[PDB]
RNA sequence: GGCGCGUUAACAAAGCGGUUAUGUAGCGGAUUGCAAAUCCGUCUAGUCCGGUUCGACUCCGGAACGCGCCUCCA
RNA sequence: AAUGCUAAU
RNA sequence: CCGAGGGUAGGGCCCGUGACUGGGGCGAAGUCGUAACAAGGUAGCUGUACCGGAAGGUGCGGCUGGAU
RNA sequence: AGCGCCGGCCAACUCCGUGCCAGCAGCCGCGGUAAUACGGAGGGCGCGAGCGUUACCCGGAUUCACUGGGCGUAAAGGGC
RNA sequence: GCUAGUUGGUGGGGUAAUGGCCCACCAAGGCGACGACGGGUAGCCGGUCUGAGAGGAUGGCCGGCCACAGGGGCACUGAG
RNA sequence: CGAUCAACGGAUAAAAGUUACCCCGGGGAUAACAGGCUGAUCUCCCCCGAGCGUCCACAGCGGCGGGGAGGUUUGGCACCUCGAUGUCGGCUCGUCGCAUCCUGGGGCUGAAGAAGGUCCCAAGGGUUGGGCUGUUCGCCCAUUAAAGCGGCACGCGAGCUG
RNA sequence: CCUAAGGUAGCGAAAUUCCUUGUCGGGUAAGUUCCGACCUGCACGAAAAGCGUAACGACCGGAGCGCUGUCUCGGCGAGGG
RNA sequence: AAGUCUGGGCUAAGUGGUAAAGGAUGUGGCGCCGCGAAGACAGCCAGGAGGUGGCUUAGAAGCAGCCAUCCUUUAAAGAG
RNA sequence: GAGCUAGCCCUGGCCAGGGUGAAGCUGGGGUGAGACCCAGUGGAGGCCCGAACCGGUGGGGGAUGCAAACCCCUCGGAUGA
C-alpha cells in the first residue's frame, strides 16, 4: 500500500491520435511531479506513435511513498481543447486513462510436499514382465485442490516422480498467476472502466486555462503548473477531503 | 423385496411415475427392502411439472411388494406391484395424496400420515 | 539421463586469435500542410566461472539456460 | 510513380 | 355393441432451452491496408469461375449507370 | 384548488444555478462557463374538481389509393 | 391436395320430425386455387368508436341469438 | 619411400543393415519374474526445541540439524533356478502381522454438554452395494459403527479366468 | 534468419494426442469408455489419396427397451460319467 | 564326555539369550567441591510488606508485552 | 513328388422350396410429336429367406481325444468371382 513503490499504466481512450497525445502530457507531468517528491521514475513498457504520443505507457514509481501519494491519479483524464490534430479549429473533448496499482511481488513457488500424496502402481501397455509387476506409474495430487498429475512416461518410477511433480508445479503455477491476474484485471476496470467521456475525474481544459477534480470540486487554474508536475495542491485537497471522508459518526 | 435396480411404481402424485432403488436405507448392508422399510432411489420416469423430476435422488418408503409380506397371526399378503411413497428426511410424505392400498404394516412403523391418506390399509 | 548444436547489441542473424558485420529499428537532419514511404547521416555487443596465449566474442575445460535427437529386449 | 488525415455548428 | 377415459407403440406440428458455431446490426477511439466516389490514379459495375490476410484480383462474357 | 405546459410543431419569457455533469426527449434536437430546450424561481399560457401520463382503436396516412397511388433514372415490367 | 360413414343407393333402427343421424348391404363416389385439408385466432348481431365520406377498428353495459355450469361422458323424468 | 593397417601385435587387395517368419549350439559364466543380500529410494517411529498457537515451546504443532525401525515400493548386486521357478488384474479360498478403519478400555485436551483432536492399551469379531477403466491405483454415487494398511513366490493359473 | 519450397482445402485429444481420465456439453444416482464440440495436431492432410457418403458387415466401439440362473444366491430335478 | 569345582566382586533386567541418537532418583563403586549444631537438608511455623508500578496499556495496577530492576522500619519483605 | 494342397487346361455333374419383382412388351393417359405417368404382363439380379452342398462366426465340450483339428449349439455363402 502507501508506503510501496508504484506502477502507472497510461493509456490513451476516446481521443484517437489526440488520445495518445493527451496520454503523453500526462505522461510528462508525472515523471515531472516525480522528480519534485525525490520518487525514482523508470519505463517499463512504451508504445509511441509517430505524431509524438503514446497509446500506452507503463512506468515505476520508485519510491518510499510512490502509492500514498500517485493512487489518487487512477480514473478517466479528461481534455477539451483544439486538437494539433484538427483543421477547422474546433474543441474536442478526449481522453486518457491512468491506472495506478502497487508494485507486486515476484514470490517463487515450490511445493509443499506435505499437502502432496504421490501414488505409484503399475503402468498400462507394454513392458512384459516388467510392465506387469513393476510400480512405475505414478500420479501426484495437490491434496488441496485435488488436481492431480500423472506419469508414466518412462520405466523408472523415480523419473516419473521428477517429471509428474515438475508439471505439478507448472499447473499449480499458472493456476496462482492466473488468479492473480484476475484480480489484477478486475481492479483495473475498477480504475480505468470504459475510458469514456463520462467517469471522468478531472478535467484538463486548455481554453479556459482550468484543472477541475469534480470528486472534491477542487479547481485551480494553474494549468501549466499541473501539466507540468505541480499536483500537490490537488493531492491535498483530496487528502483532506479524504480524512473528511473518515469522520463517524 | 426390493433391492438395488429394482423398479417401484410411486403411489403419490408427487409426479414421480417410476423410481429405481439405489440403496436400502436399514443398516450396513442389508440385502432387501420390504414394506415399512425406506430406501434411497432414483427418479426414472416422471410426468411434467411435478414436485420430483426424472433423474432426482430421492428417499420412499416401500408401501406395497410383490413378494408376499407374512403376518405374526400366520396370514399373509401380496400386490401386484412394488409400489412406494416418496418421502423427506422427516419421513413424511410429499405429495398430499396416496394411490392404492398400503400394507398395514407401515401404521406400525410411524407412517401415519400415509396410512391416514390411504384408500385401503389391508 | 546420454549424444549433438547454441548463448553476440533494441530485435533477427553472421564472419573472425589482433580489425564498425549485415538487415530493420532507434537517434539527428532533409523532403512533406502533417504523417508514412523515400533521401543524407548516425549509433548501443558477445551468459557465468576457470584456463591457454603477447592478445580470447573468437581456442580449451566446466556451470546455467535454450533447442534437436535417443531412452530399446524384456 | 506514390498510401493515409479519428473525434464538439 | 358402442363407450368417458386409462394404457402400449409409432408418427406429425409447435414452443422453450443447449456446449459450440455462423454471420448480422450497432459504437464520438483501435490495427492493417486503400477497393469505390475525379480517368479515384488498372474506367466502373455485373453473372459466373478460380485465387488471395482483408478490402479485392484475375479469367470469360455482358452493361454504360464510363472519361478523354 | 388543483394539474399540465411556455426551443420549433404549439398558446405562453425572463433571472439565477448548473457546464456534454445533473438532466430533458413525441419527432427535429437541447446541455461541453452568458441554456426562452436541464433545475428552481418570478412571470406567463391552457384547462379546472380535475390536470397529466401509459396502453390500445380510428384519424391525420391519397402511407394498400373503390372513392383515391404507382413501376425509364426514386421501391416497382416477369430474361424471352 | 383432402375423404372409408367417406359420397350416393336399397332396406331398416331412431325422433315430434327430414337426414349417414345410426346400422346391414350395394355402387365408387364426395371435395378442392371461386382455396378443400391443415394451422392460428375469435362467441355472433342490433349496435359501438372513429371517419368528409368510403372505409377502418371493435362487440364491455342494454336488447336478440348461441354456448357452457369444476374437467369429461351418459341418460332418466318430462309439453319442454 | 608408399600405413588415423588409430579396433594402433596391424584377419581380405577389397564389405552395411534387418528378422515379431526365424533356426541350431550353448549359459543361470549373463538380463527380464520371484526369492536372496543390501536398504540408497519407500513406509513408520524417535532425538533436539527454534518458532506457531491472543497468553503459553510440548492441547494441537516442530525451523535448521540428529538417531533408528520395518523389509510393502523404486533401485544396487548377480548368489539357486535359462536339459523352464508361468509372468498383471479379476474370481475363489483363506490365513497371518499390527504401525487399529470400526466396535471395547484409557490418559491429555485450547474436554461445558454433544461432537471432535491426540496419544496409550487392544487383532475377538467386523470392515457394504454400485458408475469408469483390463486395470492394480484413483476418482465418483448411495450408504455404513467402519467402509484399515500390510505379509503369505506383490498368497493362490497341476483351482478357474485370460 | 534460413530453405529446393515452407502443409492449401478439408479434418483433428482422431484405428493418429505424450502431458490425458485435456476442457466444455450430453447421456448415468455415479461415465478413464461413448457421443457432440473446442484446437498448443508430442507426432492429420490430400491417389502409401483428403473429407463425406445411402446400402452392406458372423468386423470394433457406446446406449436403451424387451427377457433372462449372468448375478444378489443359490435350490431342486433328469440322464451320461 | 568332564566341576552343580574354589576364592573375590557385580547384575534382578531371564539382562545374559540381537540395535542407535537420546531419556531416567535402577544399582554398586570412586572421586571433587558445598552446607551443617556461626543448627544444616526436608517438612511445618510465620514474615514475605512498602512509594505502586515505570514504558505498555480504559484495568495488565507484586503475579502480559518493555527500560532499568531505586530505597525504609530491618532478620528479611524482590516495584517480583 | 501336384493321388495332399495352390493355379490353370479339357470334359461332365449338382444347386429343395419360398420371396422381392429390373428392363422389355401391351393397354390406357399425356403431347404438335415427345419425354413421361398409370395398370397389366413380364421374370432380371456377384437380389432376399432357407435345405442339400460349400463354409468355419461366437460359445461349450474334447485335450495319453472318437479325432496328430473332432463333437454339440450357434453362425456365413447358397445362380455365382
Ligand atoms: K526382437
Ligand atoms: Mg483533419
Ligand atoms: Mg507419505
Ligand atoms: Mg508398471
Ligand atoms: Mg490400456
Ligand atoms: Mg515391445
Ligand atoms: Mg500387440
Ligand atoms: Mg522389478
Ligand atoms: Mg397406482
Ligand atoms: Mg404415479
Ligand atoms: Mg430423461
Ligand atoms: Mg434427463
Ligand atoms: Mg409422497
Ligand atoms: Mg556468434
Ligand atoms: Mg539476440
Ligand atoms: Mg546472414
Ligand atoms: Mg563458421
Ligand atoms: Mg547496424
Ligand atoms: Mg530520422
Ligand atoms: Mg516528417
Ligand atoms: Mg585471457
Ligand atoms: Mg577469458
Ligand atoms: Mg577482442
Ligand atoms: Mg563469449
Ligand atoms: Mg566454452
Ligand atoms: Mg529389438
Ligand atoms: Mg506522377
Ligand atoms: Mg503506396
Ligand atoms: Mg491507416
Ligand atoms: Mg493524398
Ligand atoms: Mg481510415
Ligand atoms: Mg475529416
Ligand atoms: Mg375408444
Ligand atoms: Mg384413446
Ligand atoms: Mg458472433
Ligand atoms: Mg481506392
Ligand atoms: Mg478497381
Ligand atoms: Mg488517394
Ligand atoms: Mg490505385
Ligand atoms: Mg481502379
Ligand atoms: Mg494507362
Ligand atoms: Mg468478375
Ligand atoms: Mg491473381
Ligand atoms: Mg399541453
Ligand atoms: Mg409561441
Ligand atoms: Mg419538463
Ligand atoms: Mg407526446
Ligand atoms: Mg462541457
Ligand atoms: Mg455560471
Ligand atoms: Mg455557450
Ligand atoms: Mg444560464
Ligand atoms: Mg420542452
Ligand atoms: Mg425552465
Ligand atoms: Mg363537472
Ligand atoms: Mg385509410
Ligand atoms: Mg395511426
Ligand atoms: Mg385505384
Ligand atoms: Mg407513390
Ligand atoms: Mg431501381
Ligand atoms: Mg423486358
Ligand atoms: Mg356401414
Ligand atoms: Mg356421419
Ligand atoms: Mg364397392
Ligand atoms: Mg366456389
Ligand atoms: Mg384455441
Ligand atoms: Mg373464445
Ligand atoms: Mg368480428
Ligand atoms: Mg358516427
Ligand atoms: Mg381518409
Ligand atoms: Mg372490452
Ligand atoms: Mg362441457
Ligand atoms: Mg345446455
Ligand atoms: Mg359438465
Ligand atoms: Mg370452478
Ligand atoms: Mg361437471
Ligand atoms: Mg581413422
Ligand atoms: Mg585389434
Ligand atoms: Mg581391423
Ligand atoms: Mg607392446
Ligand atoms: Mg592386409
Ligand atoms: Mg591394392
Ligand atoms: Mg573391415
Ligand atoms: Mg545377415
Ligand atoms: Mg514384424
Ligand atoms: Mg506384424
Ligand atoms: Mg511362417
Ligand atoms: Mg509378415
Ligand atoms: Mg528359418
Ligand atoms: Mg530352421
Ligand atoms: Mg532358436
Ligand atoms: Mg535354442
Ligand atoms: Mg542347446
Ligand atoms: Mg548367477
Ligand atoms: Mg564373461
Ligand atoms: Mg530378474
Ligand atoms: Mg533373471
Ligand atoms: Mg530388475
Ligand atoms: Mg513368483
Ligand atoms: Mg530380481
Ligand atoms: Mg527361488
Ligand atoms: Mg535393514
Ligand atoms: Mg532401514
Ligand atoms: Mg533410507
Ligand atoms: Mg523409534
Ligand atoms: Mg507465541
Ligand atoms: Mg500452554
Ligand atoms: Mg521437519
Ligand atoms: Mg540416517
Ligand atoms: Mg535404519
Ligand atoms: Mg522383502
Ligand atoms: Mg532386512
Ligand atoms: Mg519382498
Ligand atoms: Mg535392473
Ligand atoms: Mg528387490
Ligand atoms: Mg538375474
Ligand atoms: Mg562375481
Ligand atoms: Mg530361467
Ligand atoms: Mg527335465
Ligand atoms: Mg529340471
Ligand atoms: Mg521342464
Ligand atoms: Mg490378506
Ligand atoms: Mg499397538
Ligand atoms: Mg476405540
Ligand atoms: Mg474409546
Ligand atoms: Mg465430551
Ligand atoms: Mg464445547
Ligand atoms: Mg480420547
Ligand atoms: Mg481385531
Ligand atoms: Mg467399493
Ligand atoms: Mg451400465
Ligand atoms: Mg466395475
Ligand atoms: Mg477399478
Ligand atoms: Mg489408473
Ligand atoms: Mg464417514
Ligand atoms: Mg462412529
Ligand atoms: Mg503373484
Ligand atoms: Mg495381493
Ligand atoms: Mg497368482
Ligand atoms: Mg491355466
Ligand atoms: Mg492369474
Ligand atoms: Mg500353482
Ligand atoms: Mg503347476
Ligand atoms: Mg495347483
Ligand atoms: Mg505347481
Ligand atoms: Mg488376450
Ligand atoms: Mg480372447
Ligand atoms: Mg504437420
Ligand atoms: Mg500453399
Ligand atoms: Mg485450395
Ligand atoms: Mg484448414
Ligand atoms: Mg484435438
Ligand atoms: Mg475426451
Ligand atoms: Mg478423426
Ligand atoms: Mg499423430
Ligand atoms: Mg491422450
Ligand atoms: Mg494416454
Ligand atoms: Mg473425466
Ligand atoms: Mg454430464
Ligand atoms: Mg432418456
Ligand atoms: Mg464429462
Ligand atoms: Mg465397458
Ligand atoms: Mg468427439
Ligand atoms: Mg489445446
Ligand atoms: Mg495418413
Ligand atoms: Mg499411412
Ligand atoms: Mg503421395
Ligand atoms: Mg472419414
Ligand atoms: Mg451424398
Ligand atoms: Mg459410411
Ligand atoms: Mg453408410
Ligand atoms: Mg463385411
Ligand atoms: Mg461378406
Ligand atoms: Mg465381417
Ligand atoms: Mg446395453
Ligand atoms: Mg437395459
Ligand atoms: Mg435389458
Ligand atoms: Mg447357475
Ligand atoms: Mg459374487
Ligand atoms: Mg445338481
Ligand atoms: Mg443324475
Ligand atoms: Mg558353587
Ligand atoms: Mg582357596
Ligand atoms: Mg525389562
Ligand atoms: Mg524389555
Ligand atoms: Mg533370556
Ligand atoms: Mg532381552
Ligand atoms: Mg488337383
Ligand atoms: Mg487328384
Ligand atoms: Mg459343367
Ligand atoms: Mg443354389
Ligand atoms: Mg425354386
Ligand atoms: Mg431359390
Ligand atoms: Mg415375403
Ligand atoms: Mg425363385
Ligand atoms: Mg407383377
Ligand atoms: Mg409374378
Ligand atoms: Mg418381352
Ligand atoms: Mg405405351
Ligand atoms: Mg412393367
Ligand atoms: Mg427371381
Ligand atoms: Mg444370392
Ligand atoms: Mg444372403
Ligand atoms: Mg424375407
Ligand atoms: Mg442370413
Ligand atoms: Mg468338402
Ligand atoms: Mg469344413
Ligand atoms: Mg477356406
Ligand atoms: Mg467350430
Ligand atoms: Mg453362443
Ligand atoms: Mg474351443
Ligand atoms: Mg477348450
Ligand atoms: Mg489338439
Ligand atoms: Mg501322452
Ligand atoms: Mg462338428
Ligand atoms: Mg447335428
Ligand atoms: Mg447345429
Ligand atoms: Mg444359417
Ligand atoms: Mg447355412
Ligand atoms: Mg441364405
Ligand atoms: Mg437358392
Ligand atoms: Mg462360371
Amino acid at each position: 500500500m502507501d508506503e510501496r513503490d508504484a506502477i502507472v499504466e497510461i493509456r490513451a481512450g476516446t481521443g484517437g491520435e489526440e488520445a495518445a497525445l493527451f496520454a503523453r502530457d500526462l505522461f510528462n507531468m508525472y515523471l515531472r511531479f516525480a522528480e519534485e517528491m525525490g520518487f525514482e521514475t523508470e519505463v517499463l513498457d512504451s508504445h509511441p506513435t509517430d505524431l509524438g504520443g503514446f497509446s500506452k505507457v507503463v512506468f515505476e514509481v520508485r519510491g518510499p511513498g510512490a502509492y500514498g501519494t500517485f493512487k489518487y491519479e487512477s480514473g478517466v483524464h479528461r481534455v477539451q481543447r483544439v486538437p494539433v490534430t484538427e483543421t477547422q479549429g474546433r474543441i474536442h473533448t478526449s481522453t486518457a486513462t491512468v491506472a495506478v496499482l502497487p508494485k507486486a511481488e515476484e514470490e517463487d513457488f515450490a511445493l509443499n510436499m506435505d499437502e502432496i500424496r504421490i501414488d505409484v502402481m503399475r503402468a498400462s501397455g507394454p513392458g512384459g514382465q516388467g510392465v506387469n509387476t513393476t510400480d512405475s506409474a505414478v500420479r501426484v495430487v495437490h491434496l488441496p485442490t485435488g488436481i492431480m498429475v500423472t506419469c508414466q512416461d518412462s520405466r523408472s518410477q523415480i523419473k516419473n516422480r521428477e517429471k509428474a511433480l515438475m508439471i505439478l508445479r507448472s499447473r499449480l503455477l499458472e493456476m496462482k498467476r492466473a488468479e492473480e491476474a484476475e484480480r489484477l484485471r478486475k481492479t483495473r476496470l475498477a480504475q480505468i472502466g470504459t475510458g469514456e467521456r463520462s467517469e471522468k475525474i478531472r478535467t484538463y481544459n486548455f481554453p479556459q486555462s482550468r484543472v477541475t477534480d469534480h470528486r472534491i470540486g477542487f479547481t485551480t487554474h494553474d494549468l501549466e503548473g499541473v501539466l507540468s508536475g505541480h499536483l500537490t495542491p490537488i493531492l491535498e485537497a483530496l487528502k483532506r477531503a479524504d480524512q473528511e471522508r473518515q469522520l463517524a459518526a | 423385496m426390493i433391492q438395488p435396480q429394482t423398479y417401484l411404481e410411486v403411489a403419490d402424485n408427487t409426479g414421480a411415475r417410476k423410481i429405481m432403488c439405489i440403496r436400502v436405507l436399514k443398516g450396513s448392508n442389508a440385502k432387501y427392502a420390504t414394506v415399512g422399510d425406506v430406501i434411497v432411489a432414483s427418479v426414472k420416469e416422471a410426468i411434467p411439472r411435478g414436485a420430483v423430476k426424472e433423474g432426482d435422488v430421492v428417499k420412499a418408503v416401500v408401501v406395497r411388494t410383490k413378494k408376499e409380506i407374512k403376518r405374526p397371526d400366520g396370514s399373509a399378503i401380496r400386490f401386484d406391484d412394488n409400489a412406494a411413497v416418496i418421502i423427506n428426511n422427516q419421513l413424511e410424505p410429499r405429495g398430499t395424496r396416496v394411490f392404492g392400498p398400503v400394507a398395514r404394516e407401515l401404521r406400525e412403523k410411524g407412517f401415519m400420515k400415509i396410512v391416514s391418506l390411504a384408500p385401503e390399509v389391508l
